[PDB]
């Protein structure tokens, strides 16, 4: 059914009504047992549950928790109800023995990759994070056939996702940085044509794709999964090529953010944004200005465009989390340029600046001068930065120093070639 | 986007656009003002605005500019019948127009006081014009020691002489 | 990690003697009395460390399992019952079996002496089965646990038998306070788990807890100890994966050992790969000392770090847990935030330092000339106020490359040069 009912609109509800039966029908395959009694087999009912919960919400993982949970009726019922959101990560606990018991790769790799998904959703990222790390599915995927290889894919997003969520830029980026090197999320999911570049030959055999995979209520738009990976990154990147445009590059890296951000920067002809794309790149922009204000822009009215901002109810969280810390990398991109000019700083100017609290403007400003190795003296009690680091010269003096070093060190190489 | 990457594949582009609009190379600024009036221009024009570049291109002087020119402003900033396309190109040649006294003054003064400093220019507030300064001076358009334990600003005789001061190109 | 795919499913069934219990309801600071009911069970039968508690706040709570040890010695047990004045009429049992044990012993007794006196092995060995057998009825018998495994430990079931043996040897003799015979077990019983049986997690991981025993109270230089076991199971600060494990002085004491003893260079390999792994993620939302030890520290706060890094030590002095490094800790919680908050620094005021830590000025100043002594910070101090200055912002690094970038090159064309 959930393949051939088509898609954005409606035949489309009674059939999704067929689907709450269905639900009816696989709850009631599971009280009863019999089966032999109890545990020891029955499992499989048991996946089929599971498979009918796995891929639900956070409003019905937090509706025992953020439903009031002393607004709720008290009534045995609604125990069943706290304890049915628990019913599922129970039948984990007590259906590993009843297949605990088969070791068979293919649906053991296939079921912990289930398991993954509800924790970073309904509960900790951290439990998620944990349970692929101690698994360690990366040789096992090559024992499993080739619809748990779109298991794996399809676990990776939603952690990369609960990675931008937490609020981590750098476990977002490389999670979503394997998904983003390819173009192939497209075919993974079911949906590539045989020509869309020229790659995707031949006709029978996408079809196997076609007849296994997949319903559409179990999608995420890659829109979403686009952005989501080119904010993450965002963050990590402009700061370290503000760095490096002031003289720190040697550290310039090819095929990530910055090839994907070059690609949208050589626009002629940009004005006003109307593409994802173009919102990423016009954020970008208000970043290397250094102006919180720019990045409010594609945070605010490209969400809503687009609606990566109306998929989530932690979007009210992740917010707070995207704000401060352009507030603190923007000060960061600002620094990185600006301090030739300095002699000192009003520090409490920042704070009132950027929208920052004193207690948070010295532990990063501390952070600051330690690690990115600044000569800058910094009087923490007395709020004042004294800097005084020249020369706007150097730029031009540092950059021939570097291509004079630049030659010692490439011509070892060619006398140890040549001997 | 320049400054970074080497370099364009960005410049010919313009020089299309330039041919498009009819031109042959690109445009120029306030330079092209004289263009356009060389023409009976200073004439023509209507008097709400006739005298408000007889502040901005004309008149001197730097610590009553901000001064002279907030009536013209408020003239033409009533939009309906002066053409609503106009009252949006204003408020960055206001910007435009302070950009121009903040480039004055290094030469004007060695130092100057926040207080006094606020006094000199009407403006809107200075939390805002400040961030606006340390931005240009950031841009390398002006070098200013705004941000400071005193809140002062030092424009300094030479120091270290770079273009960086006088606005590089 | 790679064992942790292992400990997965077993999900936390550990092999603890006393099972689960210690003393009830109590009454102080609690990530303190955290440890002690950890390792009450851990250590089969703590003992000293019944009373070790009870000094501080008085307890009738530590007499339940004052019941029941029989290997330390029967009666002293028997004792600390009818003390607390209890009616406890029925006690024919140890009187009829420890009686009995002496008729038992006079046997092996005659034959150990015969045995070693021949030098002859068959009669020693059998001696060694009906030898072994007997020492774990009652250990008390103290030396002759000591006598029994001195000669040979190599029994008729080796290994499982002398695990056991020597970790029912290594937890009674530390509840003998024969510490010279527990650091006999300090060399054995760790040699024993090195030589693994299956390596099953509920074997290894226990007798990885079992590491932790031995290091914990404190004889000659268990600091080296410390050097020994972080390169054993590398690296962790529980060497137990999965969460469930939480042991704070493990880590307290691994910071005393490194700063009271060595350099702190040093300390932050130590920041990085025990302050911020999966174990110790789960640990940071805990502790309240070792959080403030490190975190703050970290951050390079200075106003909340050094007042809650003082805060600590109000907690510290309350250890009658065994340690006896406890006030080097007190010196150097204040020393080494100190160097690394005045390291960026401007000038920071001896006064403003005195109000905070509760010392007179001239103290403080001492304190900072010595720290400059020590050279831990090149800094000056502003004698007329009571501030200290650290001023660094060395410009000019170009000279740094120029010397050697032509001393290689001259040095290095001589090669080509030669034939």
């Amino acid at each position: 059914i959930m393949q051939n009912t088509d898609p954005h609109s409606q035949e489309y509800v009674e059939h999704l009504k067929d689907e709450a039966q269905v639900c009816a029908i696989i709850e009631r395959v599971q009280r009863y047992l019999e089966e032999k009694g109890t545990t020891e087999e029955i499992c499989r009912v048991y996946l089929r549950r599971i498979l009918h919960t796995y891929y639900k919400f956070d409003y019905k993982a937090h509706q025992r928790q953020l439903t009031p949970p002393e607004g709720s009726s008290k009534s045995e019922q609604d125990q069943a109800e706290n304890e049915g959101e628990d019913s599922a990560v129970l039948m984990e606990r007590l259906c590993k023995y009843i297949y605990a018991k088969d070791r068979t790769d293919r649906i053991r790799t296939c079921a912990i990759l289930c398991h993954i998904y509800h924790h970073a959703l309904h509960s900790r990222w951290y439990q998620a994070r944990d349970l692929m790390l101690m698994s360690h599915l990366q040789d096992n995927i090559q024992h499993a056939d080739p619809p748990v290889q779109i298991l794996y894919n399809r676990t990776m997003v939603q952690l990369g996702i609960c990675a931008f969520r937490q609020g981590l830029t750098k476990d977002a980026h490389n999670a979503l940085l394997d998904i983003q090197s390819s173009g192939r999320a497209k075919e993974l999911l079911g949906q590539g044509l045989l020509l869309r570049s020229l790659q995707e030959r031949n006709q029978e055999q996408e079809k196997v794709e076609r007849r296994r995979q997949v319903p559409f209520h179990l999608h995420i738009n890659l829109e979403l999964l686009e952005c989501v990976y080119l904010v993450s990154a965002m963050l990590l990147e402009i700061p370290y090529m503000a760095a490096h445009e002031s003289d720190a590059r040697r550290r310039m890296i090819s095929k990530q953010f910055h090839h994907q951000l070059r690609v949208g920067e050589r626009q002629p002809l940009l004005g006003p944004p109307e593409s994802m794309r173009e919102h990423v790149v016009a954020a970008s922009k208000a970043m290397k200005m250094g102006d919180w204000k720019t990045c409010h822009s594609f945070i605010i009215n490209e969400k809503m465009n687009g609606k990566v901002w109306d998929l989530f109810p932690e979007a009210d969280k992740v917010r707070t989390m995207l704000v401060r810390k352009i507030q603190e990398e923007s000060l960061r991109t600002y620094l990185f340029t600006y301090s030739s000019v300095y002699d000192s700083i009003s520090m409490e100017t920042l704070s009132d600046m950027f929208e920052l609290d004193l207690p948070t403007v010295h532990s990063i400003i501390s952070k600051m001068i330690i690690n990115e190795e600044l000569m800058a003296s910094l009087d923490q009690p007395t709020q004042t930065v004294v800097m005084h680091r020249t020369e706007p010269t150097a730029q031009q003096n540092l950059a021939l120093q570097l291509a004079e070093k630049l030659g010692s060190l490439v011509e070892n190489n060619e006398r140890v070639f040549d001997h | 986007a320049r400054l970074l990457d080497m370099d364009g594949i960005i410049v010919e582009k313009q020089r299309r656009l330039a041919t498009l609009l009819g031109l042959q190379a690109p445009p120029t600024r306030i330079g092209l003002i004289n263009d356009m009036v060389r023409f009976n221009v200073l004439q023509y024009v209507v008097p709400e605005v006739k005298d408000l570049y007889n502040w901005l291109e004309v008149e001197f002087n730097p610590l009553k500019l901000c001064e002279r020119v907030t009536k013209v402003l408020n003239w033409v900033r009533e939009q309906p019948e002066k053409e609503p396309e106009l009252q949006q190109y204003v408020p960055q040649l206001q910007s435009n127009t302070i950009l121009r006294l903040l480039q004055q003054v290094a030469q004007i003064y060695q130092s100057i006081e926040f207080s006094r400093l606020t006094s000199l220019v009407p403006f809107v507030d200075a939390f805002q014009l400040e961030r606006a300064i340390v931005d240009a001076a950031r841009h390398c358009d002006l070098q200013v020691r705004i941000d400071h334990t005193s809140r002062t600003l030092s424009f300094g005789s030479d120091l270290n002489y770079a273009t960086r001061e006088d606005a590089p190109i | 990690y790679d064992l942790t795919t292992r400990i997965a499913h077993f999900l936390d069934r550990h092999l603890v003697f006393p099972l689960l219990e210690f003393l009830s309801v109590k009454e102080i600071y609690n990530e303190k009395e955290l440890l002690q009911g950890k390792l009450d069970l851990l250590s089969d039968t703590n003992m000293v460390d019944f009373a070790m508690d009870v000094y501080k706040n008085l307890y009738s709570d530590d007499i339940p399992h004052a019941l029941r040890e029989k290997r330390t010695t029967v009666v002293a047990q028997l004792k600390q019952l009818q003390a607390e004045t209890e009616p406890i009429v029925k006690m024919f049992e140890d009187p009829e079996t420890t009686r009995q044990m002496q008729s038992t012993r006079d046997g092996r007794m005659l034959f150990d002496y015969l045995a070693d006196k021949h030098g002859f092995r068959q009669e020693y060995l059998d001696t060694l089965y009906r030898y072994a057998k007997f020492q774990y009825e009652c250990g008390n018998y103290s030396g002759a646990a000591e006598y029994l495994y001195f000669f040979r430990v190599l029994v008729p079931a080796t290994d499982r038998n002398a695990l056991s043996s020597l970790w029912g040897k290594l937890a009674s003799e530390i509840l003998m306070q024969n510490w010279d015979a527990a650091m006999e077990d300090l060399t054995r019983l760790k040699e024993t788990i090195d030589n693994n049986s299956v390596s099953s997690p509920l074997q290894s991981l226990q007798q990885r807890t079992w590491l932790i025993h031995w290091s914990l109270f404190v004889f000659f230089n268990h600091p080296k100890g410390r050097d020994n076991i972080i390169d054993l199971f590398l690296y962790q600060p529980q060497y137990l994966n999965a969460i469930q494990t939480m042991c704070p002085h493990i880590l307290r004491y691994l910071t005393t050992a490194v700063i009271t003893n060595k350099d702190v260079r040093k300390r932050r390999q130590v920041l990085k790969d025990l302050v911020k792994v999966i174990q110790q993620e789960s640990y940071t939302y805990k502790d309240p000392i070792t959080e403030f030890v490190e975190c703050l520290y970290v951050n390079f706060d200075f106003d909340g770090a050094q007042k809650k890094l003082r805060e600590c030590e109000s907690v510290l002095v309350n250890d009658f847990f065994l340690v006896a490094c406890l006030e080097d800790f007190i010196e150097n919680a204040r020393l080494f935030i100190f160097e690394t908050f005045c390291r960026i620094h401007q000038c920071i005021s001896i006064n403003m330092l005195a109000d905070k830590l509760n010392m007179t000025p001239e103290e403080a100043e001492r304190w900072i000339v010595n720290l400059i002594r020590n050279a831990r910070l090149d800094a000056k101090i502003d004698s007329k106020l009571g501030h200290v200055v650290m001023g660094n912002n060395a410009v000019s690094p170009y000279q740094q490359v120029i010397e050697k970038t032509k001393s290689l090159s001259f040095r290095s064309q001589m090669l080509a040069m030669n034939i």
